[PDB]
């Protein structure tokens, strides 16, 4: 109706009274308390108000000579950052969702449950037909030595029945090695210093 | 020691999150076009 | 743009850098091989993964002859 | 027309000066399509008539890089036709003129990798590292 | 798997008609592929090397069924233990 | 000293009071579940489309 | 090179090309201003900072990026941005069947009617006429040429004549 | 509708006579899926058009896929694991439809699915949330890997032997069953 | 091969979307090209607001 | 050839109904002739400065003094058909503004927050 047109214009400007400056805007944390429906509602309140204000600003700009400047301009600023803050909050929530989604999706992928032709995938060991063997060794062995020694004797292939051989140090002994070599460097430093300090007195 | 040259603008939240920096920049820019505060122009070339 | 930059070519060995590419095979014209695995790996993790039998087998220096490309001189030793 | 006193020809002298987006589109291989070589040299399992998932296949395989796939496994015997896009992947991804400054000064010859035109920082210590590396040797 | 490795070219079919109308189809690294069943066995250098290979795989399985493979591997393990 | 300023500015009709504005409506787990599920749907959908054209 | 120049007396630095390039930025704030089709790096990189954090945050799966839920599309669907503003001189004390709106140029004739229906509840709109007017250019007192944003003038034809009265 | 627990299918292998398999359905734990399956077995195609209706439509509206497991096939049959069929728009194994739309979803039903016993029926789907007409009958002892993936809406109460019968069909190089396994007729036992 | 190619497609996309386009983190020409003098600063952003 | 359909190069009918620049919401299957590539950069400018002179004596696209932005056009929502002047092939590109109202405490909310 015409009542819809009145919201574009300023009420107290319409009655010629001075527009008052509002107390402030929606801060971030106040919006953090709000749910999504509330957020988009006050978004639309801010939208209607902002449109109203823009129309007013342009009207005063339109007749500069007669009207002067726009009374209580500081509202625009307020309302703008209000909207900005809403965006902020929403962004945050979205990215949270996104993160969560991602880690779900990927753990689906590593389960490998998707197949283009609609249906279940084949069961997880049906295809593998391989067996891994864990060996402990006191010393280090070159892997080719292990490959000739543990290779199938009946298989005639250059691999001799061995798909691959991988050597590792457990992380316990690895940590042991780095700790020990730190102590070794400090040791060399200390014996060097002992020799260097007491060289002169001796 | 500065992580940006002294003459750069500060565009960021008070927390330091750069999440909104493009909105902030856009805002500052539309604001440099037509400042909301702006009083009567004394120029002969006037927007209306 | 290149997703998955390919690894250096001959880098199979733990404590010593690969031979210069183009000698193994590829584009010629640099005298030193380099691999970011062997560089980024801390010195202690290099020494931890080796022994003084293996170290001296890949420390081995064939002087002018090149191993991977037989009969010719090794490129690093050549001026160009 | 770019020559005039008009403002369209005034813009065209200026607007046409900015530089377009550049990516290195490295050439397509229409006749050797690496992605169809997965099905090469595979034994058939004759019940299901599907391929046999051979565990030896994946260590002999040669990984052929490209842009819109990560890498493509290919049997080794067929690797020899793909020699160029192995050199385009290892290449720096620009015109070399843009990155050429790495070449001219001395400090950047020693710190940067030049193998088949990949200009990329070698591993280089920080200063505190250098200090504590030279200190515990007592030098 | 091999048929998937040979290069396919996208062009006219009638120019393909034209080039083996002439002798142009075999020249510039182009060749035509007609799947065969049996081959020429003499002077075929692929054939000979791989049937030699078959011969040593046959004598290898003779060695396996006889059991010297077992003994060789066991003495390898023995000399590894002895060293 | 403090920065005390015009407290003489106010707009009661058009302003939200504090007890109104500070009400927490954010229950996060429920709406989080909704969001996450409807991201999941699209991610899965495009992935199965990729599977299709592969 | 019938005769070689003396090039050994110059240190190596690239001279500026004498037909010097003008800066790529567009200085003309008039009527005839052209939008530059050419895309620089900065556009894409700022996209990438805007949509997800590109420097720091890991990129989301493509399926998300190309979907309605992806943040700039999500936020656009549930938190729309338009300044649809009204020229008051059309609706001031005269009865007018045709109020005149300023509109962001990316709106159609349909989207305006949707806007007025669902937000302002203006349910009778016979039709919309659309002009694209370049934003208002002005100089200030230092002589800085400034241009307010481009707009779309929509004459909106109603069933019932509408006035907004001014109390004198 | 609980007492609609049973729907049956007549399965023919090539030129073989149709043999009946009778399902037992679990409407309480998953109403949506079962509601789909039942009505796909019933299939009211009972709308018969007229001359003027033919002139008015001018599309021949029976040209759409008609939502019945009749004249549908088992496209994917594999030994020891399971048997899958039920695509309506074409019998070639892709392209799901459901009664509700193209594909439906029921998140709280999918989470609750457990596949433990053989002769168990579930929806063949591409993703946990796109579910069509396609079903699979699980012949293996335990598939525990489909849990958060599929949805179990029923079991085979009668005709297990029919399953094992059509499971032994040889597969030709095309990847399908060499002998065409067709669903001749369907009905709900109410 | 189908699933693996799909997966490699996905991570290839996300990495090429991570690594492109490549704009340097810092170069001296940023501070060089962003320095303006005082006259240009005043003649860039001035409004009536300061004097009023 | 051309990705964009051929009715926006030469017209859908004889009077050149559908030619000009067309921008697409990039969630939509249909595609426009606005491409920012170097090789396309001449002809988009060729529309913005010249416009096109149709053989029917009327100059399409930009005939005037104000060159149109191809970037801020509203999205291409369909394709022209001779019967009904414009077919909407895609409705999902038209923004339907929808606002939740009179829910909960929403009535009490006001555009600004007060002071202490
Ligand atoms: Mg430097």
């Amino acid at each position: 109706s015409a009542a819809a047109f009145y919201e574009f214009v300023d009420n107290n400007f319409l009655n010629n009274k001075r527009p008052p400056v509002p107390g402030g805007s929606w801060t971030v944390e106040v919006l953090r308390n709000k749910s999504l429906a509330d957020l988009q509602h006050i978004w639309f309140l801010l939208l209607k108000e902002r449109n109203m204000l823009k129309s007013m600003k342009e009207h005063y700009l339109r007749h500069q000579e007669e009207l002067g400047a726009m009374p209580a301009p500081s509202r625009l600023k307020m309302i703008d950052e209000s909207m900005r803050n809403i965006k902020r909050v929403v962004k945050e929530r979205d990215e949270e969702a996104t993160a969560r989604a991602v880690e779900i999706f990927k753990e689906r992928l590593k389960r490998g449950i998707y197949r283009y032709p609609p249906g279940p995938p084949p069961p997880p060991g049906a295809h593998d037909k391989t067996s891994v063997v864990k060996v402990e060794l006191s010393c280090y062995v070159e892997e080719e030595r292990l490959r000739e020694l543990f290779g199938r004797y009946d298989v005639f292939e250059p691999h001799k029945g061995i798909v691959r051989v991988e050597l590792k140090l457990p992380d316990e002994v690895l940590k042991q090695k780095e700790e020990a070599e730190q102590l070794w460097t400090q040791y060399m430093a200390e014996c060097s210093d002992v020799k260097a300090y007491h060289q002169w007195s001796t | 020691q500065r992580k940006l040259p002294k003459h750069f603008p500060v565009v960021q939240a008070s927390d330091g999150s750069s999440l909104l920096r493009e909105e902030t920049i856009a805002c500052m820019e539309r604001e440099r076009r037509l400042p909301h505060n702006m009083g009567k122009l004394y120029s002969y070339h006037r927007p209306y | 743009v290149a997703p998955w930059v390919p690894p250096p070519r001959h880098d199979i060995k733990v404590t010593m850098p690969p031979p210069p590419g183009g000698e193994v095979g590829g584009r010629f014209g640099v005298s030193q091989g380099y691999s970011d695995r062997l560089a980024r790996t801390p010195y202690w993790k290099r020494m931890a993964l080796s022994t003084y039998k293996l170290r001296m087998m890949e420390n081995a220096t064939r002087y002018p002859m090149s191993e991977h490309r037989p009969g010719e001189y090794d490129i690093r030793y050549l001026p160009t | 027309f770019k020559q005039g006193q008009g403002m369209f020809s005034h813009q065209l002298k200026r607007l046409l000066q900015k530089k377009s987006i550049h990516r290195y589109n490295w050439d397509p291989l229409p006749m050797y399509d690496p992605r169809k070589l997965v099905h090469a040299s595979r034994h058939m399992d004759v019940e299901t008539w599907r391929e046999v998932p051979d565990p030896h296949w994946d260590e002999r395989s040669y990984l052929v890089p490209d842009q819109m796939f990560y890498n493509i496994p290919v049997p080794p015997e067929y690797k020899d036709a793909y020699w160029w896009r192995e050199l385009q992947a290892r290449r720096v991804q620009c015109p070399v003129e843009w990155v050429s400054h790495r070449m001219y000064n001395k400090g950047d010859r020693q710190r940067y990798d030049f193998q088949d035109l990949a200009f990329r920082k070698k591993f280089e210590f920080s200063y505190e590292e250098v200090v504590k590396n030279a200190k515990d040797m007592r030098s | 798997g091999f048929v998937h490795a040979l290069p396919h070219d996208t062009r006219d079919a009638l120019l393909q008609e034209w080039e083996r109308m002439h002798h142009l189809d075999w020249q510039f690294g182009k060749a035509v592929y007609t799947p065969r069943s049996k081959e020429n066995v003499r002077g075929n250098l692929t054939w000979l090397r791989e049937d030699r290979h078959y011969d040593q795989r046959m004598k290898f399985m003779q060695e396996v069924e006889s059991g010297e493979a077992r003994a060789k591997h066991m003495k390898l393990i023995a000399e590894a233990a002895g060293n | 000293p403090p920065v005390n300023d015009e407290l003489e500015v106010g707009d009661p009709l058009k302003d939200t009071p504090i007890q109104d504005a500070d009400e927490a409506t954010y229950d996060r787990e429920a709406e989080q579940a909704v969001l996450v599920d409807k991201r999941l749907e699209a991610m899965e959908e495009h992935f199965v489309q990729s599977l299709k054209q592969s | 090179i019938h005769k070689g120049w003396r090039t050994w007396e110059y240190q190596h630095t690239r001279p500026d090309p004498r037909p010097f390039p003008d800066p790529p930025v567009n200085d003309y704030f008039g009527r005839s201003r052209i939008w530059n089709p050419i895309a620089c790096k900065l556009g894409y990189v700022r996209k990438k900072a805007d949509e997800w954090g590109w420097p720091n945050k890991p990129p989301p799966p493509t399926g998300l990026r190309h979907s309605q839920e992806f943040f700039p599309f999500f936020f656009e669907r549930y938190f729309p941005d338009a300044e649809v503003r009204l020229l008051l001189d059309s609706v001031l004390n005269n009865e007018t069947k045709r109020p005149v709106f300023q509109i962001p140029c990316s709106m159609s004739k349909v989207e305006l009617v949707n806007y007025l229906k669902n937000i302002y509840g203006i349910d009778n709109v016979v039709r919309v006429e659309v002009r694209n007017r370049r934003g208002r250019r002005y100089k200030n007192e230092v002589g800085e040429i400034k241009m307010m944003d481009d707009y779309k003038v929509a004459v909106v034809e109603l069933d019932t004549p509408v006035s907004v009265e001014l109390k004198q | 509708m609980r007492i609609s627990e049973r729907a049956f299918m007549d399965i023919a292998i090539g030129t073989k006579a149709p043999r009946r398999i009778v399902f037992k359905l679990f409407p309480r734990k998953c109403p949506s899926a079962v509601k789909n399956f039942i009505e796909l077995c019933s299939g009211n195609v009972s709308t018969d058009t007229y001359e003027s209706g033919n002139r008015d439509k001018l599309i021949s509206e029976s040209a759409l896929p008609q939502l019945t497991y009749k004249n549908s096939t088992f496209h994917r049959v594999e030994k020891g694991y399971l048997i899958q069929g039920g695509d309506i728009v074409t019998g070639r194994g892709t392209e799901q439809l459901s009664i509700y739309g193209g594909t439906f979803s029921a998140p709280e039903e999918v989470r609750a699915s457990v596949f433990d016993k053989p002769g168990l029926v579930g929806t063949a789907s591409s993703s946990p949330n796109a579910h069509g007409s396609q079903f699979f009958i699980l012949t293996a002892k335990e598939a525990n890997h489909l849990n958060g993936t599929c949805i179990c809406f029923g079991q085979v109460a009668d005709g297990l032997d029919v399953v094992q019968e059509i499971e032994q069909v040889p597969i030709d190089p095309s990847g399908f069953p060499s002998l065409k396994v067709s669903i001749v007729d369907c009905g709900v036992l109410e | 091969p189908v699933y693996c190619e799909a997966l490699r497609r996905e991570r290839a996309r996300e990495e090429t979307l991570m690594k492109w386009p490549h704009v340097p983190e810092w170069k001296y020409e940023y501070s060089t090209y962003t320095r303006k003098h005082l006259a240009d600063i005043v003649q860039y952003n001035y409004t009536n607001v300061v004097d009023y | 050839k051309n990705s964009w359909p051929e009715w926006m190069d030469n017209g859908a009918d004889g009077t050149g109904y559908g030619i000009g620049l067309h921008r697409t919401h990039p969630l939509s299957r249909l595609r426009g002739n606005l491409k920012r590539s170097p090789s396309h950069v001449p002809r988009v400018l060729g529309m913005m400065i010249q416009g096109v002179w149709h053989k029917s004596g009327v100059k399409l696209y930009f005939r005037g003094g104000k060159p149109p932005n191809p970037s801020v056009h509203p999205y291409l929502t369909g394709e022209p058909c001779p019967l009904y002047g414009w077919k909407v092939t895609d409705e999902s590109v038209i923004r339907q503004f929808n606002m939740p109202s009179i829910d909960g405490t929403n009535f009490r909310y006001k555009p600004y927050v007060a002071l202490q």
